[PDB]
């Protein structure tokens, strides 16, 4: 009051109220794992990225534009040829958590600005100002502050 | 001067050339596009006014089992009733026997068709369209849409255009799809 | 006269017709199986979605829409590729049920406004009212009791 | 696409539509959308697949 | 003036053009 007293006190002694806005920014700034040079990410399954995705054909765009009597709005070429190949592979035994683990860690990352296999610090405007969110350290009682004191407040 | 011929040949095109290019548009859109849909509407009524006496006899019996007494939207019902005059047409268009002779030739022709036709269009069938002419077919339930009511409208000389779901009898509750499906929880549920 | 004590004495003692406004309302209203979380629903083979489905070509619907001596009315290709496939792939042994004996629940689901894997709870507009009926809870005496009586009076 | 492809009204029974409309877009947005760092595509499966749109009819 | 000649163009292409559009459908699909 520092960054490392504040984890560890505000958990049991300090309010997030009785802060000043030198001391409130600098929580939100980045920590000393940022800054640190780390190679090597770990691949996974990218719900971002769509394996069964196409190009705008401009026939259907043309044809599916004038609204009326049609009854298939997509192309369905790329999304059955996808599920053939896991008719064949014969993946299942891992594969049967892939897509139900997986699922749920990479979507609520999306809800604080993390991407896929994203193991470090990104940003999340709320109000006026970023803070920096982890996998790990999800800053959440930061959140709930700043949404709430500072919705017709401003604390930089 | 030739300041005179300029204005002359300026308000020419004009004119002419957008009411040139207006008219391609109104004559396309407005006139031929209409006009051929009145002609190929009247070619299935000059022809196959006897089949189409028998085809909306069938399409009120799949609307009333498919649905089930739960109101119909009118809209798209109309919309699938064209896909089920081209099963139709597609069937009697192959057949050396009359209609009114053997109809039960022609359902197992109509039902089949649409099974595939709807299959390959309709993509997902919340309603189950293709799934339950599926069954239609399987558990042979197409019997009773041939009874002593529905072969006198059928041999009947009425316009098809006249063929309502309030002019068609409804089935007994033995032959509908909703006995049927519901009789088999009473089997296999308990076996 | 609540929710749960309708579902035992009404079989045996109180009939449908003495009911209040506010009491068969609220019998249509969901359980609290509702607005229970439950995740990780069951697979299994939607016959509401067809795979052997394709796109409006719109030169046979042209073709077809000039009705007259035309001998087959679709496509044929991408049904004749799927009738391929199950003389391929020699799975039989269950499969003889499958078609025969998972077709019946989901169609009948199909009449209570329930889709294909969905155990819980989906509503029917039955004159002017909604009732939400389930795989288990059918609430068929409901059904017979607003159709009947209520198809010219009124009851919320 | 959906309401085309039903017999049904829109106002009797819509839990089915959401099986139609969801699944469709599941399937029409997987078709398109290459990237989808928000994730369309992959929350319309679990949305789907956990029977989430149960609440979207109250 | 020149509106005077405006009309001259104006009900040249408001007789020409439909019965020219006319006759390529009429001797197509009628005559053909």
């Amino acid at each position: 009051a520092v960054k490392d007293i504040k984890k560890l006190i505000e958990e049991g002694i300090l309010d997030y109220e009785d802060l000043t806005e030198n001391e409130l920014r600098k929580l939100a700034k980045p920590d000393d794992n940022f800054y640190e040079l780390s190679p090597y990410a770990s691949d996974e399954k990218d719900l971002s990225l769509n394996e069964t995705s196409g190009l705008t054909n401009e026939q259907l765009k043309n044809f599916l534009g004038q609204n009326g009597t049609y009854h298939m709005s997509y192309d369905s070429k790329s999304i059955d040829y996808a599920k053939q190949k896991k008719s064949e592979k014969k993946e299942d035994q891992q594969e049967d958590d892939d897509g139900f683990y997986d699922a749920y860690k990479q979507i609520k990352n999306s809800y604080d600005g993390i991407p896929n296999n994203f193991n470090h610090e990104a940003p999340q405007l709320i109000g006026n100002n970023y803070v920096f969110t982890s996998i790990y350290d999800t800053k959440e009682n930061l959140i709930k502050f700043l949404k709430k004191n500072s919705e017709y407040d401003l604390y930089d | 001067g030739y300041g005179d011929l300029a204005a002359t040949s300026a308000l020419t095109t004009v004119i002419k050339d957008p009411i040139s290019l207006t008219i391609k548009d109104i004559y396309e859109h407005g006139v031929k596009n209409p006009f051929t849909k009145i002609i190929h509407k009247l070619k299935k009524f000059i022809r196959y006014r006897k089949v189409l006496r028998w085809s909306r006899m069938w399409w009120v019996l799949l609307v009333r089992e498919i649905v089930g007494d739960n109101t119909i939207e009118k809209k798209t019902e109309k919309a699938l009733r064209e896909i089920w005059d081209q099963c139709t047409i597609a069937v009697y268009n192959n057949t050396l026997n009359a209609v009114e002779s053997k109809p039960l030739l022609f359902l197992h022709g109509i039902l089949n068709e649409c099974r595939n036709n709807f299959a390959t269009k309709l993509r997902q069938d919340p309603s189950l369209i293709v799934a339950k002419i599926d069954q239609i077919i399987k558990s042979q339930i197409y019997r009773f849409w041939v009874s002593e009511p529905y072969l006198k409208i059928g041999r009947s000389h009425t316009l098809y255009t006249h063929i309502t779901p309030d002019a068609v009898p409804q089935l007994p509750k033995e032959c509908t799809l909703k006995h049927l499906s519901s009789y088999m929880e009473e089997k296999l549920k308990s076996m």
